[PDB]
Protein backbone atom coordinates (compact mmCIF):
# COMPACT_ATOMS: atom_id res chain seq x y z
CA UNK A 1 0.00 0.00 0.00
CA UNK A 2 3.13 2.20 0.32
CA UNK A 3 3.44 1.61 -3.44
CA UNK A 4 -0.03 2.71 -4.05
CA UNK A 5 -0.92 -0.94 -4.78
CA UNK A 6 -3.73 -2.45 -2.82
CA UNK A 7 -4.37 -6.19 -1.78
CA UNK A 8 -8.17 -8.03 -1.62
CA UNK A 9 -11.15 -7.73 -3.73
CA UNK A 10 -13.46 -4.66 -4.66
CA UNK A 11 -17.13 -4.76 -3.50
CA UNK A 12 -19.75 -2.60 -4.65
CA UNK A 13 -23.06 -2.22 -2.82
CA UNK A 14 -25.22 0.73 -1.75
CA UNK A 15 -23.71 2.51 1.08
CA UNK A 16 -25.85 5.84 2.28
CA UNK A 17 -23.22 6.96 5.57
CA UNK A 18 -24.33 9.81 7.69
CA UNK A 19 -21.28 10.08 9.70
CA UNK A 20 -18.01 7.59 9.23
CA UNK A 21 -16.63 6.36 5.85
CA UNK A 22 -13.20 4.19 5.21
CA UNK A 23 -12.85 2.32 2.08
CA UNK A 24 -9.29 1.52 2.50
CA UNK A 25 -10.12 0.63 5.93
CA UNK A 26 -13.31 -1.88 6.40
CA UNK A 27 -14.86 -1.64 9.94
CA UNK A 28 -16.87 -4.80 9.77
CA UNK A 29 -16.34 -8.27 8.17
CA UNK A 30 -16.50 -7.98 4.24
CA UNK A 31 -20.14 -9.93 2.70
CA UNK A 32 -20.74 -12.71 0.35
CA UNK A 33 -17.20 -13.46 -0.13
CA UNK A 34 -16.38 -16.33 -2.87
CA UNK A 35 -18.86 -19.51 -2.49
CA UNK A 36 -20.37 -17.92 0.55
CA UNK A 37 -24.08 -18.77 1.16
CA UNK A 38 -26.14 -18.19 -2.13
CA UNK A 39 -23.63 -15.89 -3.66
CA UNK A 40 -23.19 -16.53 -7.30
CA UNK A 41 -19.87 -16.15 -9.67
CA UNK A 42 -20.80 -14.87 -13.39
CA UNK A 43 -18.95 -17.00 -15.99
CA UNK A 44 -16.61 -16.39 -18.73
CA UNK A 45 -18.12 -14.18 -21.17
CA UNK A 46 -20.06 -11.99 -18.45
CA UNK A 47 -23.39 -12.62 -20.85
CA UNK A 48 -27.20 -11.26 -19.98
CA UNK A 49 -29.86 -13.60 -21.59
CA UNK A 50 -33.00 -10.69 -21.61
CA UNK A 51 -36.06 -12.36 -20.57
CA UNK A 52 -39.85 -11.44 -22.58
CA UNK A 53 -43.13 -9.41 -21.03
CA UNK A 54 -41.81 -7.55 -17.96
CA UNK A 55 -39.46 -10.33 -16.67
CA UNK A 56 -36.41 -9.10 -15.08
CA UNK A 57 -33.47 -9.59 -17.33
CA UNK A 58 -31.22 -13.18 -16.44
CA UNK A 59 -27.39 -13.13 -15.88
CA UNK A 60 -25.35 -16.13 -16.80
CA UNK A 61 -23.44 -17.73 -13.72
CA UNK A 62 -20.37 -20.02 -13.89
CA UNK A 63 -22.36 -22.96 -14.19
CA UNK A 64 -23.58 -22.01 -17.39
CA UNK A 65 -27.65 -21.19 -15.61
CA UNK A 66 -29.42 -17.62 -15.85
CA UNK A 67 -29.48 -15.93 -12.28
CA UNK A 68 -31.32 -12.98 -11.24
CA UNK A 69 -29.31 -10.00 -11.03
CA UNK A 70 -31.19 -9.19 -7.52
CA UNK A 71 -28.29 -10.76 -5.10
CA UNK A 72 -24.94 -11.12 -4.58
CA UNK A 73 -22.08 -11.62 -7.56
CA UNK A 74 -19.06 -12.22 -8.14
CA UNK A 75 -16.51 -10.89 -10.96
CA UNK A 76 -13.32 -11.76 -12.01
CA UNK A 77 -11.34 -8.71 -13.21
CA UNK A 78 -10.99 -10.77 -16.48
CA UNK A 79 -15.12 -10.75 -17.11
CA UNK A 80 -16.04 -7.39 -16.36
CA UNK A 81 -13.50 -6.27 -19.31
CA UNK A 82 -14.99 -7.84 -21.75
CA UNK A 83 -18.55 -7.23 -20.35
CA UNK A 84 -18.17 -3.74 -19.65
CA UNK A 85 -21.30 -1.99 -21.33
CA UNK A 86 -23.44 -4.95 -20.28
CA UNK A 87 -22.53 -4.17 -16.46
CA UNK A 88 -23.22 -0.89 -16.77
CA UNK A 89 -26.48 -1.38 -18.19
CA UNK A 90 -28.21 -4.08 -16.48
CA UNK A 91 -26.41 -4.96 -12.93
CA UNK A 92 -24.92 -1.48 -12.17
CA UNK A 93 -28.63 -0.02 -11.61
CA UNK A 94 -29.15 -2.47 -9.71
CA UNK A 95 -26.44 -1.71 -7.38
CA UNK A 96 -27.52 1.61 -7.45
CA UNK A 97 -30.97 0.97 -6.11
CA UNK A 98 -29.14 -1.61 -3.66
CA UNK A 99 -31.36 -4.08 -4.97
CA UNK A 100 -28.03 -6.33 -5.70
CA UNK A 101 -23.99 -6.40 -4.36
CA UNK A 102 -21.30 -7.13 -6.44
CA UNK A 103 -17.75 -8.35 -6.06
CA UNK A 104 -14.83 -7.39 -8.26
CA UNK A 105 -12.24 -10.13 -7.66
CA UNK A 106 -8.76 -8.61 -8.40
CA UNK A 107 -5.97 -10.15 -6.84
CA UNK A 108 -3.75 -6.72 -6.86
CA UNK A 109 -5.21 -3.40 -8.21
CA UNK A 110 -3.26 0.49 -8.18
CA UNK A 111 -5.38 3.08 -6.32
CA UNK A 112 -6.69 6.56 -6.72
CA UNK A 113 -8.12 7.96 -3.80
CA UNK A 114 -10.61 11.00 -3.72
CA UNK A 115 -10.63 13.11 -0.88
CA UNK A 116 -13.83 15.46 0.04
CA UNK A 117 -15.05 17.74 2.19
CA UNK A 118 -18.06 15.97 4.50
CA UNK A 119 -19.77 19.34 4.71
CA UNK A 120 -21.04 19.11 1.07
CA UNK A 121 -22.55 15.95 0.03
CA UNK A 122 -21.22 13.62 -2.37
CA UNK A 123 -22.59 10.86 -4.60
CA UNK A 124 -19.71 8.57 -5.17
CA UNK A 125 -21.19 6.95 -8.74
CA UNK A 126 -20.27 9.69 -11.27
CA UNK A 127 -16.76 9.41 -10.20
CA UNK A 128 -17.06 5.39 -10.26
CA UNK A 129 -19.24 5.15 -13.43
CA UNK A 130 -15.83 7.43 -14.85
CA UNK A 131 -13.98 4.46 -14.11
CA UNK A 132 -16.53 2.05 -15.53
CA UNK A 133 -16.44 3.76 -18.79
CA UNK A 134 -12.80 3.95 -18.81
CA UNK A 135 -12.61 0.08 -18.84
CA UNK A 136 -11.35 -1.91 -21.76
CA UNK A 137 -10.43 -5.09 -22.58
CA UNK A 138 -6.93 -4.31 -22.65
CA UNK A 139 -6.67 -2.96 -18.70
CA UNK A 140 -8.30 -1.50 -16.46
CA UNK A 141 -7.86 2.45 -14.78
CA UNK A 142 -6.87 3.01 -11.13
CA UNK A 143 -9.71 2.48 -9.04
CA UNK A 144 -11.23 5.21 -7.17
CA UNK A 145 -12.02 5.78 -3.11
CA UNK A 146 -14.00 8.54 -2.18
CA UNK A 147 -12.53 8.82 1.36
CA UNK A 148 -14.04 11.77 3.93
CA UNK A 149 -11.66 14.71 4.63
CA UNK A 150 -11.15 14.10 8.90
CA UNK A 151 -12.41 17.27 10.22
CA UNK A 152 -11.33 18.90 13.59
CA UNK A 153 -14.47 20.00 14.73
CA UNK A 154 -17.78 17.80 15.26
CA UNK A 155 -19.98 19.21 12.72
CA UNK A 156 -23.44 18.49 10.75
CA UNK A 157 -22.02 16.14 8.55
CA UNK A 158 -24.24 15.08 4.89
CA UNK A 159 -25.23 11.85 3.42
CA UNK A 160 -23.28 10.48 1.33
CA UNK A 161 -23.77 7.65 -1.05
CA UNK A 162 -20.78 5.89 -1.46
CA UNK A 163 -20.25 2.41 -3.56
CA UNK A 164 -16.57 1.55 -3.54
CA UNK A 165 -14.70 0.10 -0.76
CA UNK A 166 -12.00 -3.07 -0.61
CA UNK A 167 -11.85 -6.09 1.72
CA UNK A 168 -8.43 -6.17 3.38
CA UNK A 169 -6.99 -3.42 5.14
CA UNK A 170 -5.25 -1.56 2.81
CA UNK A 171 -5.04 1.92 4.99
CA UNK A 172 -1.06 0.79 5.45
CA UNK A 173 0.31 4.17 4.15
CA UNK A 174 -1.84 6.67 6.10
CA UNK A 175 -0.03 8.13 8.79
CA UNK A 176 -1.83 10.79 10.46
CA UNK A 177 -5.38 12.18 10.38
CA UNK A 178 -5.36 15.61 11.76
CA UNK A 179 -1.57 16.31 12.14
CA UNK A 180 -0.87 19.95 12.87
CA UNK A 181 -4.16 19.86 15.33
CA UNK A 182 -5.31 19.24 18.46
CA UNK A 183 -7.67 16.12 18.11
CA UNK A 184 -9.65 14.87 15.28
CA UNK A 185 -13.25 15.07 15.73
CA UNK A 186 -15.20 13.19 12.89
CA UNK A 187 -12.79 11.11 11.08
CA UNK A 188 -10.64 8.64 11.52
CA UNK A 189 -8.56 8.76 14.97
CA UNK A 190 -4.99 7.28 12.80
CA UNK A 191 -2.42 8.68 15.32
CA UNK A 192 1.27 8.51 14.52
CA UNK A 193 1.98 4.73 14.34
CA UNK A 194 4.83 3.64 17.09
CA UNK B 1 -36.36 24.16 -3.08
CA UNK B 2 -33.85 25.18 -0.91
CA UNK B 3 -30.34 24.80 -1.98
CA UNK B 4 -28.59 23.59 0.90
CA UNK B 5 -25.22 22.00 0.95
CA UNK B 6 -26.22 18.98 3.35
CA UNK B 7 -28.53 17.51 1.40
CA UNK B 8 -28.28 13.83 -0.13
CA UNK B 9 -27.33 13.84 -3.61
CA UNK B 10 -28.50 10.44 -5.19
CA UNK B 11 -27.77 10.16 -8.92
CA UNK B 12 -30.14 8.49 -10.86
CA UNK B 13 -30.59 5.00 -11.09
CA UNK B 14 -31.24 4.00 -14.61
CA UNK B 15 -29.24 5.87 -17.28
CA UNK B 16 -30.80 8.84 -19.32
CA UNK B 17 -27.42 9.30 -20.71
CA UNK B 18 -27.87 5.57 -22.53
CA UNK B 19 -31.61 5.24 -22.50
CA UNK B 20 -31.01 1.45 -24.19
CA UNK B 21 -33.70 -0.31 -25.96
CA UNK B 22 -36.23 -2.28 -25.00
CA UNK B 23 -36.10 -5.13 -27.47
CA UNK B 24 -32.67 -4.47 -28.04
CA UNK B 25 -29.50 -2.45 -26.90
CA UNK B 26 -29.25 0.11 -29.84
CA UNK B 27 -28.38 3.39 -27.64
CA UNK B 28 -29.04 6.81 -28.82
CA UNK B 29 -28.80 10.35 -27.16
CA UNK B 30 -32.30 10.79 -27.14
CA UNK B 31 -35.44 8.29 -26.68
CA UNK B 32 -37.49 9.97 -29.40
CA UNK B 33 -35.10 8.20 -31.82
CA UNK B 34 -35.44 5.04 -30.42
CA UNK B 35 -39.22 4.69 -30.39
CA UNK B 36 -39.21 4.36 -34.20
CA UNK B 37 -36.38 1.55 -34.30
CA UNK B 38 -39.06 -0.25 -32.05
CA UNK B 39 -42.09 0.83 -34.00
CA UNK B 40 -40.02 -0.66 -37.82
CA UNK B 41 -37.78 -3.22 -36.67
CA UNK B 42 -38.99 -5.00 -33.56
CA UNK B 43 -43.18 -6.09 -34.03
CA UNK B 44 -32.49 -11.19 -44.61
CA UNK B 45 -30.66 -13.77 -42.02
CA UNK B 46 -27.84 -11.48 -39.93
CA UNK B 47 -28.45 -8.16 -40.13
CA UNK B 48 -26.16 -7.02 -37.02
CA UNK B 49 -24.15 -7.64 -33.67
CA UNK B 50 -23.55 -5.32 -30.84
CA UNK B 51 -20.39 -6.05 -29.22
CA UNK B 52 -20.05 -5.73 -25.44
CA UNK B 53 -16.50 -4.94 -25.57
CA UNK B 54 -15.96 -2.39 -28.09
CA UNK B 55 -19.56 -1.11 -28.43
CA UNK B 56 -19.95 -0.89 -31.86
CA UNK B 57 -22.25 -2.47 -34.56
CA UNK B 58 -20.70 -5.18 -36.82
CA UNK B 59 -22.99 -5.49 -39.55
CA UNK B 60 -23.20 -8.16 -42.78
CA UNK B 61 -21.54 -7.57 -46.37
CA UNK B 62 -24.09 -6.60 -48.60
CA UNK B 63 -26.50 -8.50 -50.87
CA UNK B 64 -25.36 -6.94 -53.55
CA UNK B 65 -22.11 -9.26 -54.02
CA UNK B 66 -22.44 -9.22 -57.69
CA UNK B 67 -20.45 -6.15 -57.60
CA UNK B 68 -17.76 -7.70 -55.74
CA UNK B 69 -15.29 -9.45 -57.84
CA UNK B 70 -14.90 -12.52 -58.50
CA UNK B 71 -10.91 -14.12 -57.96
CA UNK B 72 -9.74 -17.12 -60.55
CA UNK B 73 -13.21 -18.67 -62.05
CA UNK B 74 -14.72 -18.88 -59.29
CA UNK B 75 -18.26 -16.97 -58.19
CA UNK B 76 -19.69 -15.44 -55.51
CA UNK B 77 -22.28 -17.81 -54.09
CA UNK B 78 -25.28 -16.46 -52.69
CA UNK B 79 -28.25 -17.45 -51.31
CA UNK B 80 -31.48 -18.25 -53.80
CA UNK B 81 -34.76 -16.50 -54.07
CA UNK B 82 -36.72 -18.64 -51.97
CA UNK B 83 -39.63 -16.55 -50.59
CA UNK B 84 -41.95 -15.66 -53.00
CA UNK C 1 -61.19 -21.09 -56.45
CA UNK C 2 -57.96 -22.63 -57.47
CA UNK C 3 -56.57 -25.45 -59.54
CA UNK C 4 -55.69 -28.47 -57.49
CA UNK C 5 -53.02 -29.05 -59.78
CA UNK C 6 -50.64 -25.51 -58.73
CA UNK C 7 -52.59 -26.12 -55.29
CA UNK C 8 -50.92 -29.43 -55.19
CA UNK C 9 -47.62 -27.32 -56.25
CA UNK C 10 -47.86 -24.61 -53.89
CA UNK C 11 -48.66 -27.27 -50.71
CA UNK C 12 -45.81 -29.26 -52.39
CA UNK C 13 -43.65 -25.92 -52.26
CA UNK C 14 -44.14 -24.68 -48.96
CA UNK C 15 -43.67 -28.09 -47.39
CA UNK C 16 -40.36 -27.92 -48.99
CA UNK C 17 -39.82 -24.33 -46.71
CA UNK C 18 -40.62 -26.13 -43.66
CA UNK C 19 -38.93 -28.80 -44.15
CA UNK C 20 -35.99 -26.22 -44.38
CA UNK C 21 -37.01 -24.71 -41.53
CA UNK C 22 -33.99 -23.92 -38.35
CA UNK C 23 -35.70 -23.02 -35.56
CA UNK C 24 -34.03 -19.69 -35.16
CA UNK C 25 -33.75 -20.11 -30.96
CA UNK C 26 -31.04 -22.47 -31.19
CA UNK C 27 -28.78 -19.84 -33.23
CA UNK C 28 -26.90 -19.35 -30.05
CA UNK C 29 -25.60 -23.33 -29.83
CA UNK C 30 -24.70 -23.24 -33.67
CA UNK C 31 -22.67 -19.92 -33.33
CA UNK C 32 -20.89 -21.37 -29.77
CA UNK C 33 -20.51 -24.95 -31.65
CA UNK C 34 -19.04 -23.43 -34.66
CA UNK C 35 -16.34 -21.31 -32.87
CA UNK C 36 -15.23 -23.48 -30.39
CA UNK C 37 -16.92 -22.08 -27.27
CA UNK C 38 -14.63 -18.68 -28.35
CA UNK C 39 -17.70 -16.03 -29.41
CA UNK C 40 -20.92 -16.16 -27.61
CA UNK C 41 -23.45 -14.56 -28.41
CA UNK C 42 -27.49 -13.81 -27.22
CA UNK C 43 -29.63 -13.51 -29.89
CA UNK C 44 -33.50 -12.54 -28.73
CA UNK C 45 -36.56 -13.46 -31.01
CA UNK C 46 -40.57 -13.25 -30.55
CA UNK C 47 -42.05 -16.94 -31.10
CA UNK C 48 -44.46 -16.60 -33.44
CA UNK C 49 -47.27 -18.88 -34.54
Amino acid sequence: NLFNVARGNLYLVQTATNGNWSPMAPVAAPPFVRGGPNVRVVGRFGTIVPRPNGLEPQLIDDGNVPRDIAGDWVYPSDVLQVSVAVFRDYVWPMVKAGRTRVLVELGHYVYTLHYYDPQISLDEAPILEEWLSKINPAGIPPVPFCIPIPQVYPCITARRVHYAFTSENNNDSLFSTNAASIDTAFGENAAVSP
Amino acid sequence: VVSDPQSMKVTPIVNPSSYVCNVCNARFSTMSALSEHLRSDHRNAIRSFLTAWDDIRILSPDVSSKSLSAYLDSAVANGPELII
Amino acid sequence: LCDALTLHIRETYIMLLRSMHQDPTQIVQIVNECANNLLNSTIPISLRP
